[PDB]
């Protein structure tokens, strides 16, 4: 039921900036019941925060989140080669998960 | 550590029917890991497709009577592998499928809520054309 | 009994809770230690409940309001469906501060009853 | 309209690692008997994991604790590595025994340091080692590993039951489930404040005196299609065995010190007959035909046994412990793919042990006089799959031993320990 | 043969020790300082 929405659907940076991506969802999350995954071309994509601002083991400490109801933000700083693609988000409230429209980042 | 191998791409005719097996290597059991298929259309975003927890199935709305996901567990000779079938295929079924597995082993993880779920590990896709 | 209805909703769960509230020579260094480590989370759940003025009791009433953006469910959704397990794990983001406003406010309560009683 | 209120008492637990206390009836652990009392949970289903359970490792170091401490204060046998003249036993006063006993003459020792006295004792073969070849000098096994304590005359080897109670603060949940295989989800979930009688019984192939599965046989591995995990094999029928030594020993002492006695085997009066041990073969027969089936919902190749392989007297043969003797059997027989009747297994006794592989040393276990015979039920059998990873048509699985956690992970597969959190916060409309 | 060198410091010393079996003794030589 709750569909989600990324503001930024096109974004360009260079290496060391630093990048924000948002997402609003259709009613609030209170339980910060959302999932930031990257995606590099022909590849599956990487799950790399949950819980709305937790890393997975491995993730680079780089990347982190927000969480503030209906609005969630995803911060990447030191931008590398490595880190540009399609960024997804997603949350798993509501049965069923659904994800958003994505991010790329050039 | 956790592998997802899935077969090979398919080409297909309107009015078949596939299957895409899911092989997960570093998977102890499927008791404790669930399973969830997602599709992906070309140009697209993602969409869940299925899931087996628990050794219970099931399929959204929009899939309920054409998707049938089976599992089972480590046998002596293979890992545990699960298995996605399309009953009914069309048009627009054209996508990359996916195979992910969670963790469900700790109640507190933040990874689940009830049944609805993140994705963990993820498998290299196959792809379907029809 | 102990932990019986863990499976059961929070409306029914919350009526028998001193059921559980009861139960929380040489004898070996770790028995020792066991014994020592229990005193202390005896003691560390009593001064949690102290700092909030619910020292001697099961079920304590707060002056402090429900934020809406802690938990924005119905009453009935709460009491009648869901277990404590579930609950617990939905709003465990916002644990600590209605530790610290439940603190404030029991500070500000005894300072405004002094400020009272000297009037 | 809605205002925060406090709950304490809620049913809310979380996993947790903590030390057990001790119950049976710098470490001990001698409360009184426990009374159980069993409080089923409706409604919910908890996750297990085998083998991923401290219980294991809490359990394995107070074995060793009570095994170490025991030990502490009786003899040091550090005289005893000395050049042995051992020759053939004449227990003619052809037998069967005659080939595993050494008469050793040695000097030992005495109550004051300036004289010694040439002594004489009955060692078994695997107990001594030749040093130069051909010749007649011989010396302890243990001599170029460490030092040996004989056991303490009043040790007792008969194992007690042992209960895990946990402290106030923590649970400890078992799973009820008849068909349950260590990992994954139960249902029908019980709390309990500690388990039942858990023998420490110490065994290589062959689990004894163990519990029995309440419905059908159950195999457990932490990774079965990994060939280096073994394979729990829990039997619904014990199997009757008894065991028997009837050479009828002769304890016999010497005064090595100011205060340390050594006790030896002196001579072989009655009965020259190896120790064996007897079992039935129509009931093993069955066993194994039953665990075959079992094991065939798994692995879909024809299952067959083998003997094991190494030649090392330990992780080959079968080991246990009957009366304070410590017994290896060859089961060779056993397990073999004629069991029409009873099965007779050779069996050697050793003396000088070596239970934890080098954690505690080692220990010099005194001869016991008279006819031993003890009696035992097989419960559950240890195994491990041949890795040959080829184009094969059969599956070849041989008994192993391993890990002693492998004969305590079979009876505390369904206990979890939890600790309880009483705090909770709720919107409720008082002010 | 084989700032300063050690030769004046290290004494090469052969002695009798006990082996682990205490009817043998064992001829064995050591390197120690002289201090
Ligand atoms: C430890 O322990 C534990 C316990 O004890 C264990 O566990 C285990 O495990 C196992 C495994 O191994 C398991 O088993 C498994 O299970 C699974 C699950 O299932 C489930 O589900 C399903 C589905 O469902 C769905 O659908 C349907 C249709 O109708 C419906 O009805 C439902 O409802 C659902 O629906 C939903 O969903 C969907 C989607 O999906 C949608 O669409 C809709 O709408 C909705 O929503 C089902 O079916 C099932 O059921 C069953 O069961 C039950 C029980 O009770 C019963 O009752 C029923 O009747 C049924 O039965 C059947 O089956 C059986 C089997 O066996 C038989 O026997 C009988 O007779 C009958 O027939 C459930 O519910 C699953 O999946 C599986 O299956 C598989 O396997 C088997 C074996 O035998 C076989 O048979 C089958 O067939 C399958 O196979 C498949 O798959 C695989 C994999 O992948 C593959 O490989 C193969 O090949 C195959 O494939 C094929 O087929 C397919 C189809 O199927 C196709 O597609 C393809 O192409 C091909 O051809 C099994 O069964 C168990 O369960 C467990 N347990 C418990 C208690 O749970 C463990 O394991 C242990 N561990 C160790 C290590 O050992
Ligand atoms: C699996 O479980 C079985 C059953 O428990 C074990 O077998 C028993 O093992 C115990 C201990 O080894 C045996 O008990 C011992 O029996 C000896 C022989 O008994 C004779 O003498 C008694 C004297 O009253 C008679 O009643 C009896 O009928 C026999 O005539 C005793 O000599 C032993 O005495 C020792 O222990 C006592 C304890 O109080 C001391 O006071 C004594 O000084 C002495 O040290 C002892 O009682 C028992 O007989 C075995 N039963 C059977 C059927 O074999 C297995 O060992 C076990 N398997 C394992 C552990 O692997
Ligand atoms: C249980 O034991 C089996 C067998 O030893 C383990 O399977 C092995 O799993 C690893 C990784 O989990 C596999 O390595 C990977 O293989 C993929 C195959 O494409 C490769 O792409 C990777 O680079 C990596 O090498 C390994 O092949 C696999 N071997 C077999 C025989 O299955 C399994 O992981 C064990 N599970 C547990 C929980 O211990
Ligand atoms: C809500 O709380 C959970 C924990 O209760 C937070 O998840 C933790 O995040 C840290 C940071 O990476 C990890 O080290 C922990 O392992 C996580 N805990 C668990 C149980 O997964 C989560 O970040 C919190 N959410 C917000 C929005 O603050
Ligand atoms: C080990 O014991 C044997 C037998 O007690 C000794 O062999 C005897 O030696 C004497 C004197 O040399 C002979 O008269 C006997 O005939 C020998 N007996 C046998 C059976 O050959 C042997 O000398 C002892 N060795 C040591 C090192 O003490
Ligand atoms: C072990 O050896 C000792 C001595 O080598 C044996 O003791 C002798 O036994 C013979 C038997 O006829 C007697 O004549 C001697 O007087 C004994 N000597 C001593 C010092 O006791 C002993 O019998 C041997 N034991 C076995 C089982 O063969
Ligand atoms: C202590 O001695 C035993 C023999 O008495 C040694 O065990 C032998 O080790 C060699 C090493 O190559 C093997 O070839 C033999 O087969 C072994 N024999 C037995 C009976 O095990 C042992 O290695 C020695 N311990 C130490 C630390 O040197
Ligand atoms: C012990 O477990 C075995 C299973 O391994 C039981 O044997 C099965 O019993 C069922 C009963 O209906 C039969 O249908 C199967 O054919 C049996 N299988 C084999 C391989 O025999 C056995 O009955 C159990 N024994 C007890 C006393 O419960
Ligand atoms: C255990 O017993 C078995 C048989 O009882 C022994 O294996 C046999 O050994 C003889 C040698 O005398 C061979 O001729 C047979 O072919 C063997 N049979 C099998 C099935 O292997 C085995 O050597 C004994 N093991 C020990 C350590 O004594
Ligand atoms: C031991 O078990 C085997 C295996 O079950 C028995 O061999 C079976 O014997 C029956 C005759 O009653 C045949 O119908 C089966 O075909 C045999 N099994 C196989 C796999 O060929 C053997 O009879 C049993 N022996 C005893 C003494 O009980
Ligand atoms: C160990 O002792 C038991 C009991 O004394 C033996 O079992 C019985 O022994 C009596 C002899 O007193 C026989 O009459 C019975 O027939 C035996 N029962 C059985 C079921 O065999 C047992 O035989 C002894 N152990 C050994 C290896 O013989
Ligand atoms: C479990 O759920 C059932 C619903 O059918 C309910 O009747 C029962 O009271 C529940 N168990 C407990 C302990 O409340
Ligand atoms: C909830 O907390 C936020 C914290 O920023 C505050 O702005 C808001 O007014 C609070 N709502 C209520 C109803 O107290
Ligand atoms: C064994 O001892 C007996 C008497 O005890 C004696 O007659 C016999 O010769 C001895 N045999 C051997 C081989 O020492
Ligand atoms: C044993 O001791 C006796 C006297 O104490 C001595 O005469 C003899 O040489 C000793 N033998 C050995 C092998 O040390
Ligand atoms: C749960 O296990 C207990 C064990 O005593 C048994 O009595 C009870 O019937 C079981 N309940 C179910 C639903 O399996
Ligand atoms: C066993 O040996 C002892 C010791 O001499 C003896 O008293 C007893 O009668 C013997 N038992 C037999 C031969 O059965
Ligand atoms: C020795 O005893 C064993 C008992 O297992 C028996 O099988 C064997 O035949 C006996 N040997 C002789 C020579 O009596
Ligand atoms: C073995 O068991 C069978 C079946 O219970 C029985 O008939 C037979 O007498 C037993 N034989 C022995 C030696 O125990
Ligand atoms: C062996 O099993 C029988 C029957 O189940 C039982 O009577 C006996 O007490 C068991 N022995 C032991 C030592 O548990
Ligand atoms: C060591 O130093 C001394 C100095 O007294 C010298 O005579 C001798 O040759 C030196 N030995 C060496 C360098 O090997
Ligand atoms: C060492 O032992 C030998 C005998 O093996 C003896 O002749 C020698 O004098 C001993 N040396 C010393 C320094 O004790």
């Amino acid at each position: 039921d709750i569909q989600m929405t990324q503001s930024p659907s096109t974004l360009s940076a260079s290496i060391g900036d630093t990048v924000r991506i948002s997402c609003r969802a259709s009613q609030s999350i209170t339980g910060n019941w959302v999932a930031w995954y990257q995606q590099r071309p022909g590849k599956a994509p990487r799950l790399l925060i949950y819980r709305g601002a937790a890393l997975l083991g491995g993730v680079p400490s780089r990347f982190s989140g927000s969480a503030a109801g209906t609005d969630f933000t995803l911060t990447i700083g030191n931008l590398q080669a490595e880190d540009f693609g399609t960024f997804y988000c997603q949350q798993y409230d509501t049965y069923p998960g659904t994800f958003g429209q994505g991010t790329k980042v050039e | 550590q956790i592998h997802l191998v899935q077969s090979g791409t398919e080409v297909k005719k309107p009015g078949s029917s596939v299957t895409v097996s899911c092989k997960a290597y570093g998977v102890n059991t499927f008791g404790l890991y669930a399973v969830n298929w997602v599709r992906q259309a070309p140009g697209q975003s993602l969409e869940y497709i299925g899931q087996i927890w628990r050794w219970k199935s099931s399929a959204s709305h929009h899939f309920r009577g054409r998707v049938l996901i089976s599992a089972v567990d480590l046998t002596g000779s293979s890992p545990p592998i699960s298995s996605l079938e399309i009953k009914d295929l069309t048009s627009d079924d054209t996508a990359v499928y996916f195979c992910t597995t969670t963790s469900t082993y700790d109640k507190w993880s933040g990874l689940h809520h009830d049944g609805v779920m993140a994705f963990s590990s993820w498998g290299q896709g196959t792809l379907i054309s029809v | 009994g102990f932990l019986g209805a863990a499976g059961s909703t929070m409306g029914a769960a919350s009526i028998t809770l001193t059921v559980q509230a009861r139960q929380l020579t040489v004898w070996g260094i770790k028995q020792l230690q066991a014994r020592v480590l229990a005193v202390e989370r005896y003691l560390k759940d009593q001064k949690f409940l102290g700092l909030w003025g619910c020292s001697g009791k099961i079920i304590c009433c707060t002056n402090v309001p429900w934020n809406s953006t802690w938990s924005n469910k119905s009453y009935e959704e709460i009491w009648n469906n869901m277990t404590w397990i579930e609950w617990e794990k939905e709003i465990s983001n916002y644990t600590n501060r209605i530790y610290d406003l439940l603190t404030e406010s029991q500070n500000q309560q005894e300072r405004n009853e002094k400020d009272l009683l000297e009037l | 309209n809605l205002w925060v209120t406090v709950y304490y008492g809620v049913p809310v637990w979380r996993d947790a690692d903590t030390t057990l206390f001790c119950a049976s009836d710098t470490h001990a652990c001698v409360p009184t008997d426990p009374n159980p009392q069993e409080i089923p949970l409706e409604n919910v289903t908890e996750n297990f994991n085998m083998w991923k359970n401290n219980m294991v490792e809490q359990m394995q170091e107070d074995v060793i604790s009570l095994w170490d401490q025991s030990l502490k204060p009786c003899v040091k046998l550090t005289p005893l590595c000395v050049t042995l003249n051992c020759t053939k036993a004449n227990l003619t006063h052809i037998g069967n025994i005659t080939d595993e006993v050494k008469n050793c003459t040695f000097n030992m020792t005495t109550e004051i340091r300036d004289k010694q006295q040439k002594v004489h004792a009955l060692f078994y073969a695997l107990d001594i080692v030749q040093m130069k070849e051909n010749g007649s000098e011989y010396r302890l096994i243990s001599c170029n590993t460490s030092v040996i304590k004989q056991a303490c005359p009043k040790i007792s080897f008969d194992p007690i039951p042992i209960h895990y109670c946990a402290p106030a603060g923590y649970a400890i949940l078992k799973c009820n489930d008849k068909k349950f295989n260590g990992t994954g989800p139960c249902k029908n979930v019980s709390t309990v404040q500690c388990t039942h009688g858990i023998k420490p019984v110490v065994s290589t192939q062959l689990l004894l005196n163990g519990s029995l599965a309440e419905e059908e046989i159950i195999i457990r591995s932490e990774n079965l299609t990994n060939n280096a995990k073994n394979i729990i094999v829990h039997l619904n029928k014990s199997v009757s065995i008894s065991c028997t030594r009837p050479s009828n020993n002769t304890r016999t002492s010497i005064r090595i010190g100011p205060g340390q006695m050594f006790y030896r085997t002196g001579d072989i009066i009655g009965d020259i007959r190896k120790a064996y041990c007897e079992l039935n073969g129509t009931e093993w027969n069955e066993t194994l035909n039953k665990v075959t089936e079992k094991l065939k919902e798994h692995f879909n190749k024809t299952i067959v046994f083998q003997p094991p392989s190494g030649g090392d007297l330990e992780t080959t043969m079968h080991h246990f412990n009957c009366r304070g003797e410590f017994f290896y059997c060859n089961t060779t027989k056993l397990f073999n793919t004629e069991f029409n009747g009873t099965i007779i297994l050779p069996c050697r006794i050793k003396q000088i042990v070596n239970m934890w592989q080098g954690v505690g040393q080692a220990m010099y276990a005194p001869p016991i006089s008279g006819i031993i015979n003890c009696t035992s039920n097989i419960t559950g059998i240890i195994l491990t799959r041949d890795g040959g990873n080829g184009n094969t048509t059969d599956e070849t699985f041989r008994p192993g031993g391993g890990n002693i956690k492998d004969n305590w992970r079979s009876e505390l597969y369904k206990y979890k320990v939890v600790q309880i959190e009483p705090l909770g916060i709720a919107p409720t409309r008082c002010k």
